[PDB]
RNA sequence: UCCCGUGAACCAUCGAGUCUUUGAACGCAAGUUGCGCCCGAGGCCAUCCGGCCGAGGGCACGCCUGCCUGGGCGUCACGC
RNA sequence: CGCCCCACGAGGCGCCGUCAACGAGUCGGGUUGUUUGGGAAUGCAGCCCAAAUCGGGCGGUAGACUCCGUCCAAGGCUAAA
RNA sequence: GCGCGACCCCAGGUCAGGCGGGACUACCGCUGAGUUUAAGCAUAUAAAUAAGCGGAGGAGAAGAAACUUACAAGGAUUCCCCUAGUAACGGCGAGCGAACCGGGAGCAGCCCAGCUUGAGAAUCGGGCGGCUGUGCCGUCCGAAUUGUAGUCUGGAGAGGCG
């Protein structure tokens, strides 16, 4: 040996392959789109945002992030979000402002579900 | 199970007889009841007690024969009659005796 | 673990070893051990595999021939309690004690017992080697009770 | 403060949902004894202590 | 039949043969941690008589405990009390060092069950004990009729309740007659019984 | 929807009804949002319909899951018997019955015999 | 539609299920929904037959039985 | 109620006298502290000393000898009241 | 230029497992006061108690004499009555304080270590496969001779004969 210092020799670690699964039942996706998008908001402030800013206001799950909101609005309503802005409301629910890419029309999206 | 006659200890009571724990090995062997069979047929044993005086030993021997005389034993199976078993007539006349069947 | 073991042999060196424990440290030679271990290798006990077919074979001898006919197989004897028993009955003819038994008290008194009972005894080097003969990991003692009539001279 | 944690914001939200007078129809149920909300809180009179 | 010889030599503890073997072992023990797994009993014959078997699930550990008494652990040796309780430094713990060791193993080895223990060595500062522990989850234990009793729930932490051999010693249960009658069922059970005021219905 | 009419179906068909009952629930949230009056009380029906279908798929999947592993294979932690921690750690009746050779000879020879007196 | 029946119910009862975030609390923390790593069903292209977003799920500590990987003239045998 | 029939193994019992193994820093003693109704020291614990095998522990006053009664520690399990 | 075998240690998100925490009526272990009483107070008493630290079960603990007794002796443990406010202990003050005998409730005794397989580890775990599935069978690895099984536990027992 040249070094005076004895280090820990490195050995093999074998990976896990258990003889029975600790979980048989699969995972349901409990935050699916209907959990993510609960219901659109119909406050007069929101109805302004539809015309003036091409925007849609939803009440969303408290555990949904901006990315999943973008995905779920494409599966449901088959549209595109240019930008999603969120805030957790003073009473505990999360509100998402969805801006549609300028292809789609927010008013026509508003009509196809019924808000205006 | 059957208890033998013993004298009490201590001057104040040595003139009084009472039930003891169990028969000694000599009392069991003199009456011809094997050591490891007695608890199985209703007779307690005491590997600790001693026989220092002949009369006490004689008294407890007679109890074992008196008990053996009025003891009846059912077979271990239905029809096989091995040693120590009894006649069917005996086993129908048999009831659960209650109280002190051998008073002291 | 390395540090303590090296000092353990060094501290052993420095201290005065009393005679009973220094009666080891005088082992049988290499020349004689190769001679002795040649004999022991002849009398290895029956291997695990070497043991199940004969019991399979003696099934037929019992099931049809209705006789057991296998004759006395002759092999070395081992196990400390067994060898001590053979020694005190004087059925032992050669005792083979490993120098490196730990705890040593298991064998310290064997030299005295074999000397008092007048059986030849040797101290070979390596308990792991004795265990190899009998198909164990270590053995710590061996003894040959009886040799075949072909090896009286060599024995 | 304006700088708060999510955990404190969560508890403050629940405290607001609980400052409401009881529904009127509760007063009509069979074998009812609730008169008013006996736990109403006012920010200037009783502090939350959290 | 070799266990008789090894036991007799261990009786002769002032012989030079035993003084040398123990002196070197005491050196090494002092060089190891206070609670160490060991592969085989160093006193196999003393282990045999204490119920140890060479079976899977039996483990032996070596524990080191300190020697001496129990100084009162108070902030400066200051006692706020009557002069009868003001002593500090000649007081003695009521459990023997054997009991202290088996529970040190017991707490650390929370998954195993203490069976017995036995002295191996000592010097002026430490005493060394080897504790026989049992894996009551091992199937080679659960199928042994002689040791199944240790798997029942009523035997959890026997050493912490004073129920091993050392526990039976400092509890005064080695002995039977007068001179020991207050220790059975327990010293505190005896005290409670003698304290009771029995007010019968017709009195 | 009825419990019986779901237990007698195929896996994919159960998945459909979950999907569409889920869609009907999403639209009923919006009347509450906008309108009122009468269909506000289909939510409780639809909400329990989803739960009932979820129960059916789930209760079914364990019957298969147990069946596949009920070759007395190693069982998953979610399919093993949860009774109490104490019960699971007991000894088996066969283990509690292991007796020693000497003690069980004490029963082959010299069992406790049936006897009477006065004879 | 639930009324001579798969059948109401703030009904009783219990075997089938679900069971958010935590807590002995277990990936590291915590006046933080803060900070890592690993696996990975599913989908996209091809900068490979690889890489990209993944649904879900792991990664605490001590201990026992077995195993795999390895270390030290500690004791040997055999060599070179 | 039915079929299966227990053994050359083990056990009981009768004699024999040849053997007859039985738990160690443990017991035991001193000293210290605690505890007890336990009083020349009831149990327990520290430290020191440290066993025996015609031997060991007891017989509520410390001590030596002769006899006498008594039990066999230092490993473990065990219902019911 | 090696490959050995064992010893003692490693590191593994290795296969499979068991640990910790909670509740306080009663149970087991440790530690541990002072108020108070003594018409003051210090040993004593309060008390081997309260508080403190732990460990269990449905009961727990104890239990089969290295026991008592002094008798014509008895015979595991626990609980009740009695012994008994007694023998004893105690600034012999204040106070404190059991046990044996006897009578009841309930009764039950067991198993190891060691000389004692040596023609033969006859024992045990695990993977895998099968089936009658709380287990049994086959097979392959391993534990263990520094000792698994069987015998045996002083009441005995090994032998021998019948
Ligand atoms: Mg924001
Ligand atoms: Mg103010
Ligand atoms: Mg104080
Ligand atoms: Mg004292
Ligand atoms: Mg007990
Ligand atoms: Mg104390
Ligand atoms: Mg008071
Ligand atoms: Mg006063
Ligand atoms: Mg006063
Ligand atoms: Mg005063
Ligand atoms: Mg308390
Ligand atoms: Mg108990
Ligand atoms: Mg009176
Ligand atoms: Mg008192």
């Amino acid at each position: 040996r040249t070094s005076v210092t004895f280090h820990r020799p490195k050995t093999l670690s074998k990976a896990r392959d258990p003889k029975y699964p600790r979980i048989s039942t699969p995972g349901r996706n409990k935050l699916d789109q209907y959990q993510i998008l609960k219901y659109p908001l119909t406050t007069e402030s929101a109805m302004k945002k539809i015309e003036d800013n091409n925007t849609l206001v939803f009440i969303v799950d408290l555990k949904a992030d901006k990315k999943k909101i973008k995905a779920a609005v494409k599966k449901m309503y088959d549209i595109q979000a240019k930008k999603v802005n969120t805030l957790i409301r003073p009473d505990g629910k999360k509100k998402a402002y969805v801006k549609l890419t300028p292809d789609y029309d927010a008013l026509d999206v508003a009509n196809k579900i019924g808000i205006i | 199970p059957l208890r033998p006659i013993v004298q009490c200890q201590t001057r104040k009571y040595n003139m009084k007889a009472r039930a003891g724990r169990g028969f000694t090995l000599e009392e069991l062997k003199s009456a011809g009841i094997p050591k490891k069979l007695a608890p199985t047929i209703g007779i307690s044993v005491d590997h600790r007690r001693k026989n220092r005086s002949l009369e006490g030993m004689q008294s407890n021997i007679q109890r074992l024969k008196t008990y053996k005389a009025k003891l009846v034993i059912f077979p271990r199976r239905a029809r096989k009659v091995k040693a120590g078993d009894s006649t069917p007539e005996e086993l129908a006349n048999a009831t659960q005796v209650q109280g002190d069947y051998m008073p002291i | 673990v390395v540090r303590i073991q090296r000092q353990r042999r060094i501290l052993k060196q420095r201290l005065k070893v009393p005679p009973a424990l220094h009666q080891f440290t005088r082992t049988l030679d290499k020349n004689l051990a190769t001679n002795l271990f040649k004999m022991l290798l002849k009398y290895r006990p029956e291997d695990k595999a070497a043991k199940k077919e004969r019991l399979l074979k003696r099934a037929q001898a019992e099931a049809e021939g209705k006789t057991v006919e296998a004759k006395k197989p002759i092999v070395v004897k081992y196990g400390l309690n067994h060898v001590t028993y053979l020694i005190e009955q004087s059925k032992a003819q050669l005792v083979v004690i490993a120098h490196d038994v730990d705890p040593i008290e298991l064998v310290v008194w064997l030299p005295a017992l074999c000397r008092k009972m007048e059986v030849p005894y040797c101290i070979v080097k390596g308990k792991s080697r004795l265990g190899s003969i009998v198909h164990k990991k270590t053995a710590s003692v061996l003894c040959l009770t009886t040799v075949k009539n072909e090896d009286k001279l060599e024995f | 403060p304006s700088h708060k944690t999510f955990r404190i914001k969560q508890k403050l939200a629940k405290k607001q949902r609980q400052n409401r007078p009881i529904p009127y129809w509760i007063r009509m149920r069979t074998d009812n004894t609730i008169r008013y909300n006996a736990k109403r809180r006012h920010w200037r009179r009783t502090k939350l202590g959290f | 039949g070799a266990y008789k010889f090894v036991s007799e030599l261990w009786r002769r503890k002032q012989s030079d043969v035993m003084r040398f073997v123990q002196r070197v072992r005491c050196w090494e023990y002092r060089q190891q941690p206070a609670i160490v797994r060991i592969t085989r009993p160093t006193r196999p014959d003393r282990a045999r008589r204490l119920g140890f078997k060479a079976k899977q699930g039996y483990v032996v550990y070596r524990i080191r405990v300190r020697r001496g008494g129990r100084k009162r652990p108070v902030p400066k040796g200051i006692v706020y009390g009557k002069p009868k309780h003001q002593g500090i430094t000649q007081l003695k713990f009521q459990r023997n060092k054997r009991s202290v060791a088996e529970e040190r193993a017991g707490r650390r080895l929370g998954g195993l069950r203490v069976l017995n223990s036995y002295w191996v060595n000592e010097d002026s500062t430490y005493k060394y004990f080897e504790v026989i522990l049992v894996d009551v989850a091992h199937s080679a234990v659960r199928n042994d009729p002689r040791i199944n009793w240790l798997c029942k729930p009523v035997h959890k932490h026997r050493e912490l309740r004073g129920l091993t051999s050392a526990g039976k010693k400092f509890r005064g249960l080695r002995g039977k007659g007068h001179r020991h009658h207050k220790n059975r069922p327990s010293r505190r059970a005896t005290w409670k019984r003698n304290q009771t005021v029995s007010l019968r219905r017709y009195r | 929807v009825k419990a019986g009419e779901l237990w007698n179906k195929s896996k994919d068909d159960l998945t459909k009804q979950l999907a569409e009952l889920k869609t009907e629930l999403g639209q009923l949230r919006i009347q509450k949002v906008a309108s009122s009056g009468s269909k506000l009380n289909r939510i409780h029906d639809i909400r329990k319909s989803i739960a009932r279908v979820l129960t059916v798929i789930n209760a079914k999947q364990r019957a298969q899951l147990r069946l596949f592993y009920k070759n007395k294979k190693y069982a998953p932690l979610d399919l093993r018997a949860k009774q109490t921690r104490a019960i699971r750690r007991r000894l088996s009746p066969d283990e509690k019955s292991r007796v020693l050779e000497k003690t069980k000879k004490r029963t082959v020879h010299f069992p406790q015999r049936k006897f009477a007196i006065k004879a």
